[PDB]
């Protein structure tokens, strides 16, 4: 996947990827995790954790 | 380290409400906390 700057968004300076990467932790009892509903890993909250 | 939304000039600023909403403000003597703070990293609140 494709990114660029608002300066120039014709032409793309920064790339990236994506991944199916099957994360776990073994060693993690995870302490504060915030407050979600039910949905996705998806909140401004839940990056913390 | 504390944020809360309202602020007026009887008790300063507000730490909660209860349900029949009404603003449960801070306690002069004990309130704020030297220690509540933030529990996310990011989000620095501004101008609003």
């Amino acid at each position: 996947q494709f990114f660029a700057l608002p300066s120039t968004p014709n032409e793309p300076k920064a790339v990236l990827y994506a991944e199916n990467v099957s994360i776990e932790a073994p060693d993690t009892h995870l302490v504060y995790k915030p407050d979600v509903a039910q949905g996705t890993i998806s909140s401004a909250d839940l990056l913390t954790q | 380290p504390f944020i809360g939304t309202n602020i007026n000039k009887d008790n300063g600023i507000q730490i909660g409400t209860d349900t029949t909403n009404q603003p449960i403000y801070a306690d002069k003597t004990y309130q704020p906390e030297p220690q509540v703070g933030q529990t996310q990293w990011n989000s620095e609140v501004g101008a609003a």
